């Protein structure tokens, strides 16, 4: 989920946008 | 601001700015 992709690894705009509605 | 480790309120901040009026969901667990 977002914590694994953005907190315990380096986040990215591409991944952040996976969590916009 | 998005290309680093982002946790907690720092991650929510980033979602808020990127997603804008679309909104977002924050599901950490």
């Amino acid at each position: 989920g977002i914590v694994e992709q953005c907190c315990t690894s380096i986040c990215s705009l591409y991944q952040l946008e996976n969590y916009c509605n | 601001f998005v290309n680093q480790h982002l946790c907690g309120s720092h991650l929510v901040e980033a979602l808020y700015l990127v997603c804008g009026e679309r909104g977002f969901f924050y599901t950490p667990k």
